[PDB]
């Protein structure tokens, strides 16, 4: 296994970007030809982290104040 | 040439300053080098002096302010005819099945008017699917709307495969598929199951994938109708085939929220019927061709009383009704035969046998979820000698009307089999009069005409 | 003695399901009191996150 | 020296505006002479213009603008060590108590980092408590986040009074209670209550009460962690008493609105839960020393669901639900059961027999739940002969969770009794399998072990 950690405590845009960056690793393995399985662990905390960033930034809010691209987000 | 200059980009929003004189009109495709990359944008609004709002069609990362802006004076417009046909392309009608370029001979752009009423062609031609449960209890006419309600699971991508194969190599007709949202493991999966059923040469294929940016999943639908208006403007009668409104309503809830548009009743967008009401009201048959079409529809939660699939209600003509609990006994396809409807099912355009038919059938299913109950408590041995057999002949009923298709067979192994309407009545008139009492219930499983039911019985 | 027990049966039968008509009846009270929170809830939560995104 | 001035007050945030060239850091503190008084600004936000939003810890009525401010360079800090044992504090570390200065030798800002990954410390050493259904159902260990989470009135100040005296006073290290936004009259009565029982000389008190404006409510739990951590990080272990955490994210709120950040999902500021991760995730013990913690989390409106609830389960590791319908029934401790749990709770930490008798508890509590619908509905006689059973000794156990208090002595006359683990499981394991099924319900009402319940049975 490998595990990347994202704590309560960290930026919001650390928080955002660690799905992103687990699955960059789990694509090393994919993209050469051998089996990986990636853990996302709680996928609305992401959503939560991206909406703080995105009312932070003034946009525009949408339902429950997540911004309109949470759905292409994720 | 190139005139306008970038001036913000917040996600896939992008905005761009023209001199005063050439601002582009609502709806222009405007072209811009993201790097290596060529980005078009669709002008959505028109804001302020020279200032242009648009969503960008590709991934909006790599853009920076200043970037030059070139305005194609035409909006999005797309490769239509018989040059399309066994190419995947996407919202841009460029390839992506790596085939080479498509070839084109002609180009038309995707926004454009829908036929007047004076236009419209009445007809009542019903389409022959090779269904026993669609062709009975739910028929739907040429330029009809047919919609595949049901939750997840249930069957909705694979009876839309299984409607292209046999309207395409038993009526030989051809026929274009809009995925609107697709999953791209179930788009190559479409891909490979056509061309290995020979059908690929018959259907045109439009994917707009679930990563990509709102509109351009909204766009396809406009991408999919406008090859279809192509070959209805041959004289052909095209069948069309939207793999998910309901994910077409949720591109467009995100593109309208993205322009920071006021939201609706459960945030949906304000335009929402609108939207709905143009996609619609291009689909309809007219004095020289027709464009039939079948839509799945996704209801979220299991309710059909949200704005989704409560305003494409008003639409459709026929209304299939898929369950998960019939599918988890085992019975496919899906269909809920008390609940599916259509408004062409009345004596005088189905004629009085097979709307007999269909309403006894439908009777004895009643009977039956009547008797199931006292069945349950007091046990089988106690009901009336008449009740005993309207039991066994809709519990055979129940059996019959599921079928092998041919594209379930990598699931199952068995091959498929198409069955005429004809064979269709003539079976479920032979069972309800007694015709076949003597059959064991496992003779009709999973069976084609009836001929293949006393075959399996003799053989059982 | 069998047919004083049915006639006890079907007066037993009759006073429960009575009683069982009037818990039904109290239930439906207790139900639409918390509807009416919930929908009244709703309007509430639905309009504020419309109007506060207005800027 | 004064270099500042006042430039907007809008309720508790205040404006400051500096030159551009000695602009304050964005967690300084500020001063201000409010009349004769002396008031403490800590800076929220940089604003372009050398102006700079502050939130003022302390009343901000009489405040004119265009007063002069004074940059203090360094961030708040706060006595901390030895010095600070047998004595109350404000949260900017002043003694609040009429005795005299404190004579701390340090001073830490309140504002820190938490503990790196490698420097964490995790075990499984149980800690007893004198409470039934607390370590029958959601045992905690030493170094472990206790959570009690209830609506109004429901007994988690009575339940951490009752923790306090059982773990805190037979406990060698030293202790900190922080009042985040309670009662006054609470803390009074605390105070005495220790001072009367000369144990106050190792129980640091900081105090920011429901009456103080929202900048002392906010900070003050930092205050009173930071004076945890120092204890911590000289090698001791301590207890840390938090006695309403949801206060914290409340004067958050209050603030949030002022400081110009757009509302989220109920009200909440954008930033509820790093808010409250930056507190929760430094409260913890490390390879160095131990920081075991009960805080209570009143739940507004009851909602188990509403945000700051929700976003506060995540961090503690045995959380105890308190609900008003349980303490309606007067069962007091009114923990639910089918809602608290612990991370303790496996049986190769808990041990097999513990393990099974809390998942019986549980099973039964649930298969009652169950059944109250329908005993709702038809009554009870319908119920198989299986079913009462369940039901009563549902009904038993659901009585012998209670359990009086040494503090609740004053609302009740009874005697406080303190039960053993060993004799807890020896009686709920006795009840489950129905050895006491001849008693009353009433005989364990309010009883100790289940041999005092056998003893109230004769009187009744
Ligand atoms: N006629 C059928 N025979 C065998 N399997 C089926 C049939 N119809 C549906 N399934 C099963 O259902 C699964 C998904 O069905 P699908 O059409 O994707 O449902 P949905 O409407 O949710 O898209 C398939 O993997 C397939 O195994
Ligand atoms: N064990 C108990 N015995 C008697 N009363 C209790 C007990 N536990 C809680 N209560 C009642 O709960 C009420 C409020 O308790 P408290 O801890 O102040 O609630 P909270 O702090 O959750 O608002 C008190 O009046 C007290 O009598
Ligand atoms: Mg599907
Ligand atoms: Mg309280």
């Amino acid at each position: 296994t490998i595990v990347v950690v994202a704590t309560a405590s960290e930026s919001a845009a650390l928080q955002y970007l660690a799905p992103y960056a687990g699955a960059a690793m789990g694509e090393y393995f994919r993209d050469r030809g051998e089996d990986a399985l990636i853990i996302y662990d709680d996928l609305s905390k992401q959503a939560v982290a991206y909406r703080q960033i995105s009312l932070l930034l003034r946009r525009p809010p949408g339902r429950e104040a997540f911004p309109g691209d949470v759905f292409y987000l994720h | 040439m190139a005139t306008g200059k970038i001036v913000q980009v917040i996600g896939a929003v992008v905005d761009v300053e023209f001199p005063q004189d050439a601002v582009p009109r609502v709806y222009d495709a405007l072209e811009v080098q993201n790097g290596n990359e060529r980005l078009v944008l669709e002008v959505q609004q028109q804001l302020g002096g020279g200032i242009v709002r648009t969503i960008a069609m590709g991934s909006s990362d790599g853009l920076r302010r200043g970037l030059d802006v070139k305005d194609l004076e035409h909006p999005i417009e797309v490769p239509v005819g018989k040059a399309t046909l066994g190419r995947i392309m996407n919202v841009l009608g460029e390839p992506v099945d790596m085939k080479g370029e498509i070839g084109e001979e002609e180009r038309w752009a995707i926004h454009r008017a829908a036929p007047s009423y004076e236009e419209l062609s009445n007809s009542q031609e019903l389409l022959e699917t090779g269904i026993k449960v669609i062709d009975l209890m739910a028929p739907f006419a040429k330029g009809g709307k047919v919609g595949l309600f049901g939750g997840a699971g249930v069957g909705k991508t694979v009876n839309m495969m299984e409607l292209i194969r046999n309207i395409a190599i038993e009526h030989s007709g051809y026929s274009v598929f809009a995925g609107v949202g697709e999953r791209t493991r179930e788009g190559n999966d479409f891909y490979h199951e056509m061309t290995d059923s020979n059908v690929i040469d018959k259907v045109s294929l439009v994917y707009g994938q679930m990563n990509e940016p709102p509109g351009n999943r909204l766009r396809v639908a406009l991408t999919g109708l406008t090859m279809a208006e192509k070959f209805r403007d041959e004289g052909r009668d095209v069948l069309l085939f939207v793999d998910n409104i309901y994910r077409y309503t949720l591109a467009g809830t995100e593109v309208s929220a993205l322009l920071g548009r006021m939201p609706s009743a459960v945030g949906y967008q304000p335009t929402l019927a609108e939207e709905m009401g143009v996609l619609q009201e291009r689909i309809t048959s007219t004095k020289t061709g027709s464009i039939t079409s079948v839509q799945a529809v996704y209801v979220p939660a299991d309710d059909l009383t949200d704005p989704s699939p409560a305003t494409t209600f008003a639409h459709l003509d026929a209304t299939v009704v898929l369950s998960r609990q019939i599918a988890s006994l085992g019975i496919y396809p899906a269909v809920d035969p008390l609940d599916s409807t259509s408004r062409q099912l009345d004596p005088l355009v189905v004629g009085q046998e097979h709307y007999d038919t269909a309403r006894g059938v439908q009777s004895i299913l009643q009977r039956y979820q009547e008797l199931k109950d006292i069945i349950a408590i007091l046990g089988m041995d106690e009901l009336s000698e008449e009740d005993k057999l309207v039991v066994a002949r809709a519990r055979k009923i129940q059996r019959f009307l599921s079928q092998p298709f041919f594209v379930a067979e990598v699931f199952t192994g068995s091959p498929g089999k198409y069955v005429s309407l004809k064979d269709t009545i003539r079976g479920f008139k032979g069972i309800m009069e007694g015709e076949y009492d003597h059959l064991p219930e496992q003779a009709f499983y999973m069976v084609g005409s009836i001929e293949e039911a006393v075959e399996k019985a003799k053989k059982l | 003695g069998v047919v004083e027990n049915l006639a006890s049966e079907q007066a037993a039968r009759m006073v429960a399901m009575k009683a069982a008509t009037d818990n039904g009846g109290s239930l439906i009270k207790e139900l639409q009191l918390v509807y009416n929170k919930a929908r009244q809830a709703s309007i509430t939560q639905e309009l504020t996150e419309i109007v506060s995104g207005a800027a």
